[PDB]
RNA sequence: GAUGUCGGCUCAUCACAUCCUGGGGCUGAAGUAGGUCCCAAGGGUGAUGCUGUUCGCCAUUUAAAGUGGUACGCGAGCUGGGUUUAGAACGUCGUGAGACAGUUCGGUCCCUAUCUGCCGUGGGCGCUGGAGAACUGAGGGGGGCUGCUCCUAGUACGAGAGGACCGGAGUGGACGCAUCACUGGUGUUCGGGUUGUCAUGCCAAUGGCACUGCCCGGUAGCUAAAUGCGGAAGAGAUAAGUGCUGAAAGCAUCUAAGCACGAAACUUGCCCCGAGAUGAGUUCUCCCUGACCCUUUAAGGGUCCUGAAGGAACGUUGAAGACGACGACGUUGAUAGGCCGGGUGUGUAAGCGCAGCGAUGCGUUGAGCUAACCGGUACUAAUGAACCGUGAGGCUUAAC
RNA sequence: AAUUCCUUGUCGGGUAAGUUCCGACCUGCACGAAUGGCGUAAUGAUGGCCAGGCUGUCUCCACCCGAGACUCAGUGAAAUU
RNA sequence: CACAGGUGGUCAGGUAGAGAAUACCAAGGCGCUUGAGAGAACUCGGGUGAAGGAACUAGGCAAAAUGGUGCCGUAACUUC
RNA sequence: AGGACCGAACCGACUAAUGUUGAAAAAUUAGCGGAUGACUUGUGGCUGGGGGUGAAAGGCCAAUCAAACCGGGAGAUAGCU
């Protein structure tokens, strides 16, 4: 139910070997406004695939 | 002898004139196209590699496409190998059809069983459940003990425990061949076979007979 | 499922009479008692119909020699020789399972006109 | 499906009215007895002047169950209650001389010809 | 196991899902564009589109059914008076779903769902 | 400065001094049966009445109901009846307070797992240019039980009762595995009835809530109680045991040379995993053959041009799945929803007419609706990018 | 017998199966008449036994519905060493 | 502790209902200071189940079952 | 009429599960007992530590009872760790 010995800092970083984050590295560019956005997501200005959809 | 690759179409019955219902599995066996022949000199053993079905030309990579082109056959949805006995021989590009099983009357059907996910010990290993009442505390379906004591001091390898169940390759042996229908590419075997509808099945003549 | 559909289609009977739950039907079944093949009649009330293509079935309930017996017939089986409706019953439900608890006057079904 | 502690009706004129299955015999750890199976029973109720007494232990054959029997067709025949016929403990032959209510085809086994002949139906 | 089952339960019981989707369908009909989580859309379609299909043909019985599914007479009126005529020749697919990022409060994936016409 | 006691439960594993099944010698072994001893652990070896009980004794099975080890296996798995706190009484003892392996009644069982151990599921690297597949089998695991009937055959035997060896064949029980044709269960996600109350202005018609209010049915999926299948035949080497030829030790003698046999053990054969099998293997196929500069010079590093096979990401998704992973699909498209047609389930919708004083009936009408099912259909969503991965792959000998 | 150790005494009843119960015998290790004896209508969240009904307690579990567990964003302990 | 615990009195609307029981509502007052997904084992709290039916267990623990009013009828025993 | 009966409030507390670093240093949920009485509740007062008070349990006396708490003697003593 609880440890018998204090785990080392080594085991801490070895468990956090898998905790690293991954960058998106794949921003798309709208063909009309030229804005960057997430692939298959509305742009911040309300475009999608070159069409004004929100305003 | 070799077998053929089909797909599980479903399951139905056949009524016999003497009033018997035979539960059958319908296996669609299209033409199996020999894509490679392996021999003792080059590959160290005797076998043929077959393909069946069709694949979208956009989904076939040029490694696979080149392998298919060497045989001169159309792309299939996969590749399977069958070990050859002493007698038979085949040639690359040959097509084998369901009337291979015309006079077989027992087959062995191999498929991937339906995946049950992470299963408990009661379902997976037929463990007995504990008391539902009479004071039982939070322990109605738990496995119970798993080892002895200090003397072993460990859990023995191969202990039965909860885990992944199903979704693995399973063979069912000695199935009656009920009907061979060459013009419809159909094989009907008596009983159930592993896998869900539409999954690949490997049919071979019975090894035990 | 087209090919299974056609396989079952080859096997269906073409002379199955129309009947509803609540009707009194008489079924002729083939009975083998050695080398002799016979027709036995089983008459009762249709209390349930499972119509599922080739796999269609219907349940007939009879009070025979003191106690109730019910048989689930496999329609399209060659064991079933012929089905004939003797009386039309008028009921509201599709499955007449409540009849199992009712006997005598309480089990009567009014005729459908 | 008849198991230990199951209560049964009596389908002959031997005198018993209610019997209880004591043992599903014919195998180790065997659980159920269907139609045509042999079971050992005790008599829980009997008529005043029958051939058997309350508390007697003897064998019986199951002739009607409300789980039913299945035919090679796939059809099923269910009854409304569970019934048996009393048999002599040593020579498995019926005690009674009349058989009440229908029986089923599975009893034709050269061992139960008396029941088939005496039965009213099937 | 969940083989071939359909319909998200959305950490809700049956009656609460039914009420929530009734309200959300009313909102989509009156406003023609609303913003919800991506999983609540893709379930709204299975509710709202059948109502438009029902509204393509106008009759007293159909209006009563629509009122039973959405207990708001304004919604029924707008359905049968505009949306049925507007989508008379459209064979299904009356809505669009557009992913629009993540919610600040809980980082839930948002989406816009709209009728494909919106009078453009 | 704490190693929880008994019994049951759930889960076990091993030993052999083997209970059953298998092999064999001796019999005071005719057969049927045995007895006794030897070999042999492959599988199997009851659920109930009383008692807290292990046990015991019963009453019925069974092929048989093995015996021990494992902290008298197992309470960070469970129970707590017993024993062993504090209340009370009885029999007994003591003047008494109190006592009693005498009895009786009632009497708080905590533990969110770090490490090893195990069951699952993934990443990172290596594997020596990368990639897509398909393989092999070196090892691991699993299974490995038995009844009854019939024929041989009333044959052999006995003297008669009784009744074989050896051969087979067919059906069971327990047990495992796949599946859902059937038959059933569940199905709050499909229809119908019905009660109270509250609304929709109201009537009708509906909805909300009362455990899905209570219910009657039921699609898919899943299931078992449903149904299919299977534990081998055969080999090889053997155990107990039996022999053949054959001296030592003219004879003899299964053993010494030499030659044969022989069991559910063993090793295979049936099934699964599997090259991190660092000892990292194999075959087929796909793709890249531009410069320049600087030096420690070395299997060196940059720069510019180039980026290929492929892979990932993202998105539509799944009889895949905790999460990864896995499988199909992205417009060259049926991958999901909707949509169309069917199926199916419920059982004759609303509205209106008619009859009846009305409740109600009837008809239009088997009508209306119908989750996940089937067959379709681009109507909606699957967007060009981009990202990663390269520019011909070390050395040495030997062949050609 | 809330007492009898022996003892699961014996016999009878109840079950197919009864160290429990109920009724006997006295063979009271070690009941006994206001530290009361013996009965007793009713009564007790009292103690022991047998019936019926009723059911997943069990044979033996199977599905459905929620709340967690799983994952994601925000916040963020403990025993222990 | 912005703690599922405790805390004297007063008022008491409608429809069903004997009722200040209980179901649904009125006036009013609230949705409980983390949410969004997936829909594993296992846990918790419920629903339903084929044949059986206490065989379970130390023991019917737990579950299920009965229930209401009028009316008819009711056993031994008794301290009436 | 009744230390009557059923049953809300109210006052209690037989059983089960759950909770056990709890929502809580004894609760929650489902049942359960009484409920015109030897009933319950409010607001004051009164009894004090070898003392009170007790329909009895070595109960209770400010989450403390084979002898409350606070301060002094007092750095009691401890062949013991």
């Amino acid at each position: 139910a609880v440890q018998q010995n204090k785990p080392t800092r080594s085991k801490r970083g070895m468990r956090r070997s898998h905790d690293a984050l991954t960058a998106v590295t794949s921003l798309s560019v709208d063909k009309t406004s030229g804005e960057k956005h997430l692939r298959h997501h509305i742009t911040a200005d309300g475009y999608y695939r070159g069409r004004k959809v929100i305003a | 002898m070799i077998g053929l690759v089909g797909k599980k179409v479903g399951m139905t019955r056949i009524f016999t004139e003497d009033g018997v219902s035979i539960p059958v599995t319908v296996i669609e066996v299209e033409a199996n196209r020999v894509t490679q022949v392996k021999d003792l000199a080059n590959d160290g053993y005797r076998a043929i590699q077959v393909t069946t079905g069709a694949k979208k030309a956009n989904r076939v990579t040029k490694p696979e496409a080149g392998h298919f082109a060497k045989a001169g056959v159309e792309a299939g949805r996969g590749l399977w190998e069958f070990r050859l006995a002493e007698g038979e021989e085949f040639t690359v590009g040959q097509s084998i059809s369901v009337e291979l099983f015309a006079d077989v009357k027992k087959v062995d059907v191999t498929g991937t069983s339906k995946g049950k996910g992470f299963a408990g010990t009661v379902k997976r290993w037929n463990f007995r459940t504990q008391d539902a009442t009479h004071g039982n505390s939070l322990s109605h379906r738990v496995p119970g003990s798993i080892g002895q004591n200090q003397t072993p001091g460990k859990v023995f390898k191969g202990k039965k425990m909860a885990g992944q169940m199903g979704n693995e390759r399973v063979t069912v042996q000695s199935l009656d061949v009920v009907r061979v229908d060459a013009e419809r590419n159909l094989l009907l075997v008596k009983g159930a076979v592993p896998g869900a509808t539409g999954s690949d099945l490997i049919v071979k003549p019975a090894v035990k007979a | 499922s087209n090919i299974i559909k056609q396989l079952e289609q080859e096997q269906m009977k073409q002379d199955v009479p129309s009947f509803r739950p609540g009707d009194t039907v008489e079924v002729k079944v083939w009975v083998v008692e050695g080398s002799k093949k016979r027709l036995q009649a089983f008459e009762g009330v249709v209390i349930a119909i499972r119509n599922r293509g080739l796999h269609s079935a219907f349940t007939v309930r009879k009070i025979s020699n003191g106690e109730g017996v019910e048989r689930v017939f496999q329609t399209h089986s060659p064991v079933v020789d012929s089905i004939s409706v003797k009386r039309r019953g008028a009921v509201r439900k599709a499955k007449l399972y409540y009849l199992r608890e009712r006997t005598g006057k309480a089990a009567r079904i009014k005729e459908r006109l | 499906m008849i198991q230990e502690q199951t209560m049964l009706n009596v389908a002959d004129n031997s005198g018993a009215r209610r019997v209880m299955c004591i043992k599903v015999l014919g195998g180790s750890h065997r659980r159920y007895a269907g139609v045509g199976d042999i079971i050992k029973i005790t008599i829980k109720e009997a008529i005043p002047r029958g051939k058997v007494k309350k508390g007697d232990v003897l064998k019986a054959v199951v002739v009607r169950t409300k789980k039913g029997v299945r035919r090679p067709d796939g059809s099923v025949i269910r009854f409304d209650g569970n019934a048996c016929v009393l048999l002599n403990n040593n020579s498995e032959q019926p005690i009674g001389t009349r058989i009440f209510g229908p029986v089923t085809r599975e009893l034709r086994s050269e061992k139960f010809m008396k029941i088939i002949s005496l039965a009213p139906e099937v | 196991m969940r083989h071939r089952k359909s319909g998200r339960q959305l950490n809700r019981n049956s009656s609460h899902r039914q009420a929530m989707f009734r309200n959300m369908a009313g909102s989509l009909v009156r406003h023609e564009i609303i913003k919800t989580t991506l999983p609540k859309a893709k379930e709204l379609r299975r509710v709202v589109e059948p109502l438009i299909t029902l509204a393509k043909t106008d009759s007293v019985a159909n209006r009563r059914l629509a009122f039973a599914r959405t207990r708001d007479n304004e919604i029924v009126a707008k359905l049968f008076n505009e949306l049925g005529p507007r989508f008379a020749s459209r064979a299904g697919g009356y809505t669009r779903i557009l992913k629009c990022g993540f919610r600040a409060g809980d980082n839930a994936p948002m989406a816009y769902i709209e009728l494909v016409d919106r009078s453009e």
